[PDB]
Parts: structure tokens; sequence; C-alpha cells
């Protein structure tokens, strides 16, 4: 079925990969040559989570655990067992992650718009190579990823953080939290913000965007607009999970020791490190 | 190809003073300085701003909250300016001791100065809370800022006032340190047995996370269907325009379901405050119902 | 059954509610479901369709209720390229004069924008007294390129909104004499030229006119932006 309003959108055009071959919908869904591939690649992957459940002996969601494989076989490959289904798991959901973004894309050229929402869901994507990949690979094991399972994958967060003492101390850490709760700030005070002037007091017109532009004047001196906002809020998501990223990529490569100890630079420089008093003295 | 997250020419002309409505034009400032800097990216327009009762209020009494915390640093450094930079995140006002309970009879150094600081805050914030709505009543528009706020403020009451009251004794509040609060954080989750296994601090995660993820979702979406003028959201609630068809096409060729240029603002705005609602929620049953959310967890 | 296996069962149930009553709130443009010969579609979905609310438009432009019936109001000049459903509609003549696919445009009001005051939020520059280039580089004069590189015309005015002091259409003076406007987010301001590749030179005299030199309609500003981004896919067989 079709919006009311989707028909005259419904033309052939836009793919890259396949010309006219996949280039239809299903329901609402459109397909394209990434679409089969996101369904290849996720149906194998959903195969072989259910082929762990097998082997784990459980069917229950909230126990399933695939783990990646132990320290001592580094980098290479290990049994489907014994660590060899997550990498292949991996493997699929990376294939999945990327056919969904490339998919996107398809689908913004048949619309004419622009592409920042599958450049947008390309961070999500580096975030979580960062940890599977990119992070495993520099220490020197896929051990060090974190494992496939609801519970199981919040343990090896509290393992991995305590291992460098409070990862609060994280700098980088810092500043991706800041960016997370930022975001969620701003996301709300815009969503209120237009809900505001398109739902008015009783008895009142819908308002104006200069109504929303004088709200915020009045509260805080400045508004940054309506197209400046979700330039915002784009860039506070994005930062936010850039950063996260980045907390990680050094944790466990250049970095070693617990996090606060990363600050002691700043106190111990030698001028005011032995003055006596303070905290630190 | 041009992407549309910086502006390319600025453009500048007469200050816009802004809707009059009912607002007292009395407390209005002035125009402040244009900001080329703050153009590239938003409006580069800096005021008027509005400055009443409430806004005089909660900004000297967030000013004395800030100096309460301030003189108590001062005097951790021994007054020594050299100290007081190099562990300037380290100095803390810390809450009464436990023995003191709930009393305001606590020393000054004994905890006496967290609980006026606290106090400050306290008119700080609710007095702020009661200018978002009264600016939005004064321009006639609805109270959705001010509803949204209250989330925020729910969690910050459960963290130091709700909570210790029901603990019984103020020292359970947080205190004024930027790392010292970190620790606080931290030990908090030890003490109630892994806050990961806190229901309710499971789901404020994933609204914090999905609150980045439906923004850059909506910001993103916004900016490629800006070649057709879809930031000017309101007037495309009131005539669905090109930009709001083809944002909500691409998403519903791409998971099957789709929002409106009003729905997803509704959905944008409950996304963010379910992070302080449930949040809020569960530290509000840490220690007062459950001691161990783990083993709490193995149970259900 | 403790207080806090209470609680959060509770929520839950509030969670599913708000769920239902956040996506009926998103039906109130586009449904009922059509098929694809505009009938009503058989399955609707599990969600009921919202019962009508109303805005009440300023400076006396009426009320809008929604949802109410549907309409294109416009013919589309597509044809089915399948008997069954969730193929593509092929256009049956040019489809960015016909103003389909990525060339669409909706039958928006034929009047301006206007902004909290009433006057009419987007003006030519050289009527809006005070506004100026305040950074950045002064397209007004440069040369306008198209993707085959041959030059259209030239930038004679810049179309700003006025509440939010944004610069949003170029006005470019075509070689007849007459001019168009170009959306801001689809050109490039260069030194020396303006550079659109989502037209060829020889496709700006296509877009769509005004009718007035000193304002523009929404249902103008979408029939202009939807011709340009529609180049993209339709002008491509000459695109250097
Ligand atoms: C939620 C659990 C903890 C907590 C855990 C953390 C952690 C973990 C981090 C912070 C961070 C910060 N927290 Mg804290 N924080 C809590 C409660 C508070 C309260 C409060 C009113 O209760 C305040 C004022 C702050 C203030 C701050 C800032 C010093 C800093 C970044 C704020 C931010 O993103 O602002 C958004 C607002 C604006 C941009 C407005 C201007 N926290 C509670 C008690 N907070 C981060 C930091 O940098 O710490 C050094 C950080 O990493
Ligand atoms: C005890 C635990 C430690 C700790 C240790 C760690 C560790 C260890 C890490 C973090 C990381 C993070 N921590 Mg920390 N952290 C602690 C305390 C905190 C506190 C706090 C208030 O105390 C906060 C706010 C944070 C905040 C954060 C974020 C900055 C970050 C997680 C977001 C992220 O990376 O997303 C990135 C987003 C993704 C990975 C999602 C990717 C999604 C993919 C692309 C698509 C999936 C599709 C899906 C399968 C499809 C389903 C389809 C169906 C239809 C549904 N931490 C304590 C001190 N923290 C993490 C980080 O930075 O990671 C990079 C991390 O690994
Ligand atoms: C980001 C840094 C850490 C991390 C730290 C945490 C912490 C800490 C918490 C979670 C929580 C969750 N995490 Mg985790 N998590 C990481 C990486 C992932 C990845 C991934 C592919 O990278 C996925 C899919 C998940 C998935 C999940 C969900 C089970 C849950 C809610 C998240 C949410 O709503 O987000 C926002 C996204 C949305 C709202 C969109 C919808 C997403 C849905 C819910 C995804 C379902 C995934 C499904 C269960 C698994 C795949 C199913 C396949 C069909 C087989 N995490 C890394 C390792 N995650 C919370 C929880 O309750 O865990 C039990 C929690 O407390
Ligand atoms: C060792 C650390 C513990 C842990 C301990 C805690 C504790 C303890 C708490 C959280 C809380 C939170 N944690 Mg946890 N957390 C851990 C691991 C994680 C991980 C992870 C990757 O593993 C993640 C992603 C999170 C994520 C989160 C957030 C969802 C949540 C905070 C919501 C928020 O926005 O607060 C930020 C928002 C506020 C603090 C609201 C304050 C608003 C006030 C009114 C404004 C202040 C005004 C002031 C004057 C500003 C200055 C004025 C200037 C002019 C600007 N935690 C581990 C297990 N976490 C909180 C929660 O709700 O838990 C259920 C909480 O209390
Ligand atoms: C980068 C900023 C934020 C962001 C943005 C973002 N996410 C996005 C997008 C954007 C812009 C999309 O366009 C895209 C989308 O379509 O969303 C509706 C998406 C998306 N973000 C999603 C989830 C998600 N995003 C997250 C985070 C974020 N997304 C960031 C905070 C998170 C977390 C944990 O915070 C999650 C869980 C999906 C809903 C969707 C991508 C859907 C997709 O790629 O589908 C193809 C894949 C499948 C259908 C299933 C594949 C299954 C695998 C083969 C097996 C499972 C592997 C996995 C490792 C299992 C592990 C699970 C355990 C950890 C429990
Ligand atoms: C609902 C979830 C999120 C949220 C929302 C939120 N915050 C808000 C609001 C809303 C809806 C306001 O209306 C109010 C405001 O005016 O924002 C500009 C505010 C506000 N949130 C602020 C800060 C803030 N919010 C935070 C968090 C959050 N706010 C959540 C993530 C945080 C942290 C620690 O993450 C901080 C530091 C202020 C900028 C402002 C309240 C100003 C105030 O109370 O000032 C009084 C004190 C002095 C003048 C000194
Ligand atoms: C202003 O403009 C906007 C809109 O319109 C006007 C919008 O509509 C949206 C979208 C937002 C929403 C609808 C809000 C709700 C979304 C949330 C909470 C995000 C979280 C969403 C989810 C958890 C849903 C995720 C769903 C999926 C991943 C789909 C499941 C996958 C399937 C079915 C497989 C995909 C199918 C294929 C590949 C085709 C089949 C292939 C074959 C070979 C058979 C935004 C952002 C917007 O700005
Ligand atoms: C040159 O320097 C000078 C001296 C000028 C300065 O100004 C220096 C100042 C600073 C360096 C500022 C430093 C500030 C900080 C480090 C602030 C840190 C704060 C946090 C990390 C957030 C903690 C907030 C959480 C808490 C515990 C909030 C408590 C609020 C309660 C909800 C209110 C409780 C009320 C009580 C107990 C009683 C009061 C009366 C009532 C009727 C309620
Ligand atoms: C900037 C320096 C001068 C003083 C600044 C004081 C602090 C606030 C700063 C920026 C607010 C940014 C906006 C945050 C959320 C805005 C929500 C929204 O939608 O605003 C869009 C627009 O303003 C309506 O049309
Ligand atoms: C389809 C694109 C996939 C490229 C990146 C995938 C990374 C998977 C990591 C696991 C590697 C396991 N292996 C096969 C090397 O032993
Ligand atoms: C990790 C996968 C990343 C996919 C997201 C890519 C976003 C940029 C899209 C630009 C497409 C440009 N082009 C030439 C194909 O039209
Ligand atoms: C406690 C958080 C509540 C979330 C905010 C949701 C607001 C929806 C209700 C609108 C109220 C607006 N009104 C009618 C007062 O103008
Ligand atoms: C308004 C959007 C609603 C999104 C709902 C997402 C649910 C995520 C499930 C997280 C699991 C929470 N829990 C209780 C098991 O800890
Ligand atoms: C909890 C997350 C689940 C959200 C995914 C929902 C599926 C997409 C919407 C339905 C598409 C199929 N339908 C009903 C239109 O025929
Ligand atoms: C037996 C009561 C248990 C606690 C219930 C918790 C769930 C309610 C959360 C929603 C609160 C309603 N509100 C204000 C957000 O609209
Ligand atoms: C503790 C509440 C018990 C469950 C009942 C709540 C389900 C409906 C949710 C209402 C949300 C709708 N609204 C209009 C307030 O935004
Ligand atoms: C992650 C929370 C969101 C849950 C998704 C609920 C929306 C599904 C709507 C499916 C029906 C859409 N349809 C076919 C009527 O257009
Ligand atoms: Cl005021
Ligand atoms: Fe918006």
């Amino acid at each position: 079925a079709l919006l009311s309003f989707e028909r005259k959108y419904r033309v052939p055009g836009g793919t890259l990969v396949g010309g006219n071959l996949f280039d239809f919908w299903v329901g609402p869904f459109y397909v394209g040559f990434f679409g089969v591939a996101t369904f290849f690649f996720a149906a194998l992957g959903i195969i072989l989570i259910a082929w762990s459940a097998v082997l784990q002996g459980t069917w229950n969601p909230q126990l399933i655990s695939v783990y990646p494989p132990a320290l001592e076989y580094g980098l290479g490959g290990a049994p489907l067992a014994k660590g060899g289904l997550w990498q292949i798991i991996t493997i699929c959901a990376t294939g999945a992650f990327v056919s969904w973004a490339l998919r996107e894309v398809e689908i913004c050229r048949k619309l004419g718009i622009g592409y920042h929402i599958p450049f947008a869901f390309a961070f999500a994507i580096l975030a979580y190579l960062t940890l599977v990949l990119f992070r495993p690979v520099m220490m020197g094991a896929w051990g060090y990823a974190f494992p496939y399972g609801i519970w199981t994958h919040l343990d090896w967060v509290s393992n991995t953080g305590y291992t460098y003492g409070n990862f609060h101390y994280n700098p980088a850490h810092m500043i991706a939290i800041t960016f997370f709760f930022t975001n969620a700030l701003a996301l709300a005070l815009h969503g209120a913000l237009v809900l505001s002037a398109a739902n008015p007091e009783k008895g009142k017109e819908m308002r104006t965007p200069d109504h929303e532009d004088t709200f915020f004047r009045d509260l805080v001196g400045y508004s940054i607009g309506t197209l400046g906002i979700h330039r915002l809020g784009l860039l506070l998501s994005l930062s936010a999970v850039f950063f996260s990223a980045l907390c990680m990529i050094i944790t466990g490569t250049i970095w070693f020791d617990q996090w606060v100890d990363w600050w002691q630079w700043w106190v111990k420089l030698p001028w005011w490190a032995n003055i006596p008093g303070g905290i630190n003295g | 190809e041009y992407q549309n997250i910086f502006t390319q020419v600025q453009v500048r002309g007469p200050a816009d003073l802004g809707m009059t409505e009912d607002v007292n034009l009395a407390n209005r400032s002035g125009v402040g300085p244009f900001s080329t800097l703050l153009g590239w990216f938003g409006n580069a327009q800096l005021g008027p701003i509005y400055l009443g009762s409430l806004g005089v209020l909660s900004l000297f009494s967030g000013l004395m909250w800030f100096f309460t915390i301030g003189i108590w640093f001062w005097y951790q450094a021994g007054w020594n300016p050299a100290v007081f930079l190099r562990d300037l995140f380290f100095f803390s006002l810390e809450p009464p001791a436990p023995e003191y309970g709930l009393s305001f009879a606590a020393p000054l150094k004994e905890g006496g100065l967290w609980l006026i600081a606290s106090f400050f805050m306290f008119v700080a914030v609710w007095s702020w809370w009661g200018r978002t709505y009264l600016r939005a009543q004064a321009l006639g528009m609805g109270k959705h800022t001010a509803w949204a706020f209250l989330s925020a403020i729910w969690l910050w009451m459960v963290l130091g006032f709700i909570r210790p009251i029901l603990m019984g004794s103020w020292s359970e509040a947080v205190p004024y340190g930027i790392f010292s609060h970190l620790d606080w954080t931290n030990n908090f989750s030890l003490v109630h047995g892994n806050l990961h296994y806190n229901p309710f601090h499971g789901l404020s995660i994933a609204f914090l996370y999905g609150s980045a993820l439906l923004f850059a979702m909506h910001g993103a979406t916004i900016l490629a269907v800006s070649r057709f003028g879809g930031e000017r959201e309101l007037e495309q609630i009131a005539d669905r325009g090109t930009a709001a068809e083809r944002a909500a096409l691409f998403w519903r060729w791409t998971m099957g379901f789709n929002a409106t240029m009003e729905g997803i603002h509704r959905w944008a705005i409950w996304m963010a405050v379910l992070v302080t609602l449930t949040g809020g929620i569960g530290i509000l049953l840490s220690g007062t119902v459950v001691d161990n959310w783990y083993v709490w967890g193995q149970n259900h | 059954f403790d207080l806090a296996s209470l609680a959060i069962y509770s929520f839950w149930i509030f969670l599913a509610g708000l769920i239902y009553y956040l996506q009926t709130e998103n039906m109130r443009e586009g449904y009922p479901l059509e098929n694809e010969d505009g009938t009503p579609a058989a399955n609707q979905g599990p969600f009921p369709l919202p019962k009508p609310k109303t805005f009440i438009l300023p400076h006396g432009r009426g009320t809008l209720t929604v949802p109410g019936p549907e309409s294109e109001d416009r013919p589309i000049a597509l044809a089915r390229t399948a008997v069954s459903e969730g193929f593509p509609h092929a256009p049956t003549g040019d489809p960015m004069k016909d103003g389909v696919g990525p060339a669409s445009w909706v039958a928006r009001r034929d009047l301006p924008e206007l902004d909290g005051h009433g006057h009419n939020k987007i003006k030519p520059m050289k009527a809006a007294a005070g506004f100026h280039v305040s950074a950045g580089k002064n397209p007004i004069g440069l040369p306008v390129r198209g993707c085959d590189l041959e030059i259209a015309g030239k930038v004679v005015d810049i179309w700003v909104d006025i509440p939010e002091q944004m610069a949003r259409f170029l006005e470019v003076e075509l070689k007849d004499g007459s001019t168009r406007l170009l959306p801001m987010q689809m050109v490039k301001v260069q030194s020396n030229r303006v550079h659109v590749n989502a037209l060829s030179s020889d496709l700006f005299a296509g877009i769509p006119t005004i009718k007035s030199p000193t304002e523009v309609t929404l249902l103008e500003e979408d029939k202009i932006c939807g011709y340009v981004a529609g180049g993209l896919m339709y002008a491509a067989p000459k695109r250097k």
C-alpha cells in the first residue's frame, strides 16, 4: 500500500548496482541490490546466532551469548564453537550495516534529497567497528572485542572500564558524555519548541517561527534558528559517537594505566607540584 | 555538492526585536552585537533577553550557589591561587556526615555550607523553571518546554533532595565537585550491586542512546530536504510540502514506517524526557526498596 | 512482587500506550493507505486513524483539520509498469516538466509564507531595506555555470528570509532577459562563479517562473525546488 501522496515519487532510477533488476518495493520497503545484500547478511547472521544457541544449550534470549575467541587465539581464526561463530557473525553484521547504509543512499538518489542520513549512520558503524575490529586488532586479539549477549555485553563494558580504574577519568570519555547529555537536552528543547508553537494555548492561533525565536531570546538571549538547530543536533549526536570511538581506540593501545593518573600531569607541574596545602599537598 | 552544514553567504539586516504578544516590553534589554562567527552555523543576532523578577531571582540565587562553592574551594586551597588552579577539579563541598541525619545543625565546615549552597541551587532552578513557563505563556505558546524541563528537574530532585530524605540523611546527596561527583557516581553503583542491572537504568541508557539516534536521524533528514525548505517545519505542518513528503518516504522505504512533520517532534520530546524520567525512578528505588540490583535481578 | 517489580511492569504498560499514541499521531498525513490505483487499501495496519485535530492558522488564513479527505489536486504523468503492486511507475512524458519523481512538487497554497507580523517571509534583497551581505562571497554579479560547464546567466539579486536573516534563493538573469530563482542549498558560490551541478545551462529556462517580481508563493517554491533537485537524476546525461 502507498501513502496518499507517494505514487508520484515511485519512479524508476537511482540505483547504484543492478540497474532495474532490484528496483522495486515489497510493501513499504524499497529493496534494491543492497536490500538483497542486507537480507542475505542478516539472515545468515541470525542463523549463526541460533546455531550458537544450540551449541550453548539454551533458547532463552536473555541467556544466549556468542563469545569471541580466547586471547590465546590472537588475531587468527578460531573454531566455530570456540569463537568462530562470533567471527563470522561479526562479518555478517558488518555486511548488514554497510549494505543498509548503501541502501539508504539509493533511496536518497531516487528521492533527490541529500545524503546526510547514511553519512550520519556511518558514524554509528565506525563506533561498532572500533570495538570489534580496530581496537582488538591494535591490541592483538579478537578476544578484546565484546560478546554478543544482552547481559554479557554489559559485563564486558564493566570489566573493560574497571581495568583502568574509574573510566570516568578518561578525558575523551568526559567529552563524549557531555555531547550525549547536551544532545538529549537539545532534542528535548527542540521538540518542545515546535510543539509549543504548533499547539499554542487554547483560544490561540497557531504560532509562527518568529515566536520560536522570540521565546528563546526572551529565555537565554539567543536563538540559533530553525536551520541551525538541525545542524546542531546532527553535530551533537555525531560528535558524541566520534569521541566515544576515540575514548576507546586509545584505551589499551596508547594508554594502559588508570585514567585518573592521566590527570597528574596538570597536578605535578614542577612549580605548584610541591607547594604545601590543598588536596594534593 | 553543497551540504548546508555552514552558511555560504551570510546576510544581515535590522535587528529583530521579536514578537510582542503579552510580553512586558519593560523587561527586554536592548539588542546585542551580531556574531559573524555564529552566523556560519546559525543566527548571528545576540539578544534581546527578557529579565524579570524570576530571572533576576534565578540569576542572583544561582550566583550565590556558585560563590558558596567558590569560597569553600578557596578555603580548601588555603587561599593560595596556585593551589587553587592545581587542585581545582579535586576540591569538593560535601554534604553533612550521616551523624547529622536530616538536621540543618551541621557546622559550616561539616556540611552546613553544602546545605546553604543547595538552598540557593534549589531557588535558582525552580525560579528558572517558572521562567520557562511564563515566557511561553506571554507569547501564547504551549508549555511543552516547562514540562520537558520538569523531567530533568525530577532526576535532580531525586539525587539531592527526595532520595536523601527517604534515606534519612543528607550524607546520601551528591557533593559539589568535578571529580568528587564522578567518584560519588561510581560508589553509588558499587554500593547498590551494579546499576547495569537496574532496569530503569537500562531504560535510561536506551533513551539516551535513542536521543542521539533520533536527533541524528532528524537533523540529517531536515538538512537533506532543506533544498525544499524543510526546516520551515511550522508551515510544513500547516501546508505539507514536498520536503515533508520526501522526508517521510525516505524513512517509509527504509524501515517500513514514518512520521509527520509535527509527529516527529512528539517522538523527540518523549525520547528525551524519558531519559531523566526513568533515571529518576531507578535512583529513587536504589537503597529505599532495592539494596542490590544484581541480586534483585536474578529473581525477575 | 516488590515495589520495584511493580514499577518496571507499570512502566512497560505505560510505554506501550505511549507508542500507540505516538504512532497514531504520526498518521495525520498520508493516511488511509491506498492501492496503486488510488482506491483505499484493504490492510491499513493495526493502528487506527487518529481523530481530527484543528489548527487555527494565523493571519486569517483559515483552519487546517487533519486527518481529512486527501487529494493531490494535480495530474500525475506516470503509468504502471507491472500488473502486480510494488514496481516503479514510469513517466509518460518529460518528468522534469511534468513534475514527477525527484522533480515532484506538492500543490501547496499559492500564497507566500508570512512572518509573525503578516509580511512576506521571503523578499528580494533590493526590496529588503537594510539587508546586505555581511560575510562570505557576495554572488551578485557572478556568472552562473551549469553542470555542462556553460554559463546560463548572472546573479542579479538574493532573496532573503528576513525573520531568520538567511539567503534562500539566488535570482539569476538568463540570456533572454528574464530571471529565475535558484535554491541556495543547490548552488556552490565560488570566487569567480556560481556553479549549479543539478542543471545544465540550457535547463535554467525550464525552471518555473514566479508571477510577481517581489514575492514567491509556497506553490512556486515547491515547483522551483522540485525542478532543480530533479535535475540530479534527469539532467545527468549531460553532466560533465
Ligand atoms: C562500569 C562501566 C564504566 C564505563 C566504561 C565504558 C566502556 C568500556 C565503554 C564506554 C562507552 C561509552 N560510555 Mg562509559 N563507562 C562508565 C560510565 C558512563 C556514564 C555514567 C553516567 O557513569 C556515561 C554517561 C557513559 C557514557 C558512555 C558513552 C560515551 C559511550 C557509549 C556510547 C557509544 O559508544 O555508542 C556508540 C554506538 C554504537 C556502538 C552502536 C552501533 C550500532 C550499529 C552500527 C547498528 C546496530 C543495528 C542493530 C543490531 C539492528 C537491530 C534491528 C532490529 C530491527 C531492532 N559511561 C563506567 C565508569 N564506557 C563505550 C564507547 O565509547 O564505545 C565506543 C565503551 O565501549
Ligand atoms: C554503546 C557501548 C556498548 C554498550 C553498552 C550498553 C549499556 C551500558 C546498555 C546497553 C543496552 C542495550 N544495548 Mg548495548 N552497548 C554496545 C553495543 C551494542 C550494539 C552493537 C551492535 O554495537 C547493540 C545492537 C546493542 C544493543 C543494546 C540493547 C539490547 C539495549 C538497548 C539499546 C538501545 O535502545 O539503544 C538505542 C537504540 C534504539 C532505541 C533503537 C532500537 C534498538 C533496539 C532496542 C536494538 C535491539 C538489539 C537486539 C536485542 C539485538 C540484535 C537482535 C538480532 C535480531 C539478533 N548494544 C557497546 C558494546 N548497551 C542497555 C540495556 O538495557 O542492555 C540490556 C544498557 O543498559
Ligand atoms: C560506575 C558508574 C556506573 C553508573 C552510575 C550511574 C549513576 C549513579 C547514575 C547514572 C545515570 C545515568 N547513566 Mg549510568 N552508570 C554506569 C554506566 C553507564 C553507561 C555505560 C556505557 O556503561 C551509560 C551509557 C550510562 C548512562 C546513564 C544515563 C542514561 C543516566 C544519566 C541521565 C542524564 O541525562 O543525566 C544528566 C541529567 C541530569 C543530571 C539532570 C540535571 C538537570 C538539572 C536540573 C540542571 C542543572 C542546572 C545547573 C545550575 C547548571 C549550570 C548552569 C549553567 C548556566 C549552564 N551509565 C555504571 C554502571 N549512572 C543516572 C540515572 O538516572 O541512573 C538511573 C544516575 O543518577
Ligand atoms: C551515530 C549517532 C547515533 C545513531 C545514528 C543512526 N543510527 C541509524 C541511523 C543513524 C543516523 C540510520 O539511518 C539507521 C536507521 O535506519 O535507523 C532507523 C540506524 C540504525 N541504528 C540502529 C541501532 C542502534 N543505533 C545506535 C546508536 C546510534 N545510532 C548513535 C547514538 C544504537 C546504540 C546501541 O546506541 C543502536 C542499537 C538500527 C535501528 C538502525 C540500523 C539497522 C540496520 O543496519 O539493519 C541491518 C541489519 C539488520 C536488519 C540485522 C542484522 C543482524 C546481524 C547480522 C546479527 C546481530 C549482530 C549484532 C552484533 C548482535 C549483538 C547484540 C547484542 C549486543 C545484544
Ligand atoms: C521530519 O522528517 C522526518 C520524518 O518524516 C516526516 C520521519 O519519518 C523520521 C523517522 C522517524 C520516526 C518514524 C520516529 C520513530 C523512529 C525511531 C524511534 C527510531 C528507531 C527505529 C526503529 C527501532 C525501527 C527500526 C526498523 C528496522 C531496522 C526495519 C526492520 C528491517 C527489515 C524489515 C528488513 C528491511 C527490508 C528489506 C531489506 C527489503 C526486503 C528484502 C528482500 C530480499 C525480501 C524522521 C527522523 C524525520 O526527521
Ligand atoms: C574566583 O573564583 C570564585 C570564588 C569567584 C568562584 O566563583 C569559584 C567557583 C567555582 C570554581 C565553581 C565550582 C562549582 C562546581 C564544581 C559545581 C559542581 C556541581 C556538580 C558536579 C553537580 C552536583 C549537583 C547535585 C546536587 C547534590 C544537587 C542538590 C540540589 C537539591 C535538589 C536541593 C537540596 C536542598 C536542600 C538539601 C535544602 C535547601 C532548602 C530547601 C527548601 C530544599
Ligand atoms: C550563544 C551565546 C549567548 C548566550 C547563550 C546562553 C546559552 C544558550 C546558548 C545557545 C542555545 C542553543 C539552542 C539550544 C536549543 C534550541 C532549541 C530550538 O529548537 O531552537 C531553534 C531556534 O532557536 C528556534 O527557531
Ligand atoms: C563484508 C565486510 C567485512 C569487513 C570487516 C569485517 C571484520 C570482521 C572481524 C572478524 C575477522 C575474523 N577472521 C575471519 C579474520 O578470522
Ligand atoms: C560505511 C558505509 C558508508 C556509507 C555512507 C556514505 C555516505 C555518502 C554518500 C555520497 C554518495 C555519492 N555518490 C557519488 C554515490 O552519489
Ligand atoms: C513530565 C514530562 C512530560 C512530557 C511533556 C509532554 C507534553 C504534552 C502535553 C502538552 C501540554 C501543553 N499545554 C496544554 C500545557 O499547553
Ligand atoms: C519512545 C521510544 C521507545 C523505545 C523503546 C526501546 C526499548 C529498549 C529495551 C531496553 C531493555 C530495558 N531493560 C528493562 C531490559 O533493562
Ligand atoms: C521494536 C522494534 C520493531 C520496529 C520494526 C517494525 C517493522 C516496520 C513497520 C511495519 C512494516 C510492515 N507493514 C506492517 C507495513 O506491512
Ligand atoms: C505502582 C506505581 C509504580 C510506579 C509507576 C512508574 C511508571 C509511570 C511513569 C509515567 C509517569 C506519568 N507521566 C507524568 C510521565 O506522564
Ligand atoms: C502508570 C500509567 C499506566 C499505563 C497507562 C498509560 C498509557 C497511555 C500513555 C499516555 C501518553 C499519552 N499522552 C497524551 C500523555 O502523551
Ligand atoms: C522503537 C519503537 C517504535 C516502534 C514501531 C511502531 C510503529 C510501527 C507502525 C507500523 C504500521 C505502519 N503503517 C503500515 C500503517 O504505515
Ligand atoms: Cl523573568
Ligand atoms: Fe525539527
